[PDB]
């Protein structure tokens, strides 16, 4: 699984 | 080292359809705003053209699956402040207890649209998991990213 990275990951674009 | 697998680009795929809500092979900004107020943020219209904008690397508006990638490869290597990752970290963990157990993923993963079972939601567990408490602590939090 990647969701909870691409979650991070998405959330560090903020 | 530094390279992606097929297992791990068809995972990337997976994760890019949280976000491509309709399933056009693009994110845009208000699919970008639904996904960030779903994990408790509340980014403003222009906030949300500068995170598409970081990643947006043909500068056509909207974020396609290799854009993603290419962000997540990167992101995979680089390293963020303490509070970015702290942030991102009291999304998983809504009771604040220091610990993401299989319950609080998985009202994420609902919260963002997702269907797991919970032999999908202990199997995210148990990949970052490093202590075998069978919870992500921060420290787990911080190097899975
Ligand atoms: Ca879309
Ligand atoms: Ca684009
Ligand atoms: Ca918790
Ligand atoms: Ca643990």
């Amino acid at each position: 699984s990647k969701y909870i990275t691409t979650i991070a990951g998405v959330m560090t674009l903020s | 080292a530094d390279q992606l697998t097929e297992e791990q680009i068809a995972e990337f795929k997976e994760a890019f359809s949280l976000f491509d809500k309709d399933g056009d092979g693009t994110i845009t900004t208000k699919e970008l705003g639904t996904v960030m107020r779903s994990l408790g943020q509340n980014p403003t219209e222009a906030e949300l053209q500068d995170m598409i904008n970081e990643v947006d690397a043909d500068g056509n508006g909207t974020i396609d699956f290799p854009e993603f990638l290419t962000m997540m490869a990167r992101k995979m290597k680089d390293t963020d402040s303490e509070e970015e990752i702290r942030e991102a970290f009291r999304v998983f963990d809504k009771d604040g207890n220091g610990y993401i157990s299989a319950a609080e993923l998985r009202h994420v993963m609902t919260n963002l649209g997702e269907k797991l079972t919970d032999e999908e939601v202990d199997e995210m567990i148990r990949e970052a998991d490093i202590d075998g408490d069978g919870q992500v602590n921060y420290e787990e939090f911080v190097q899975m990213m």
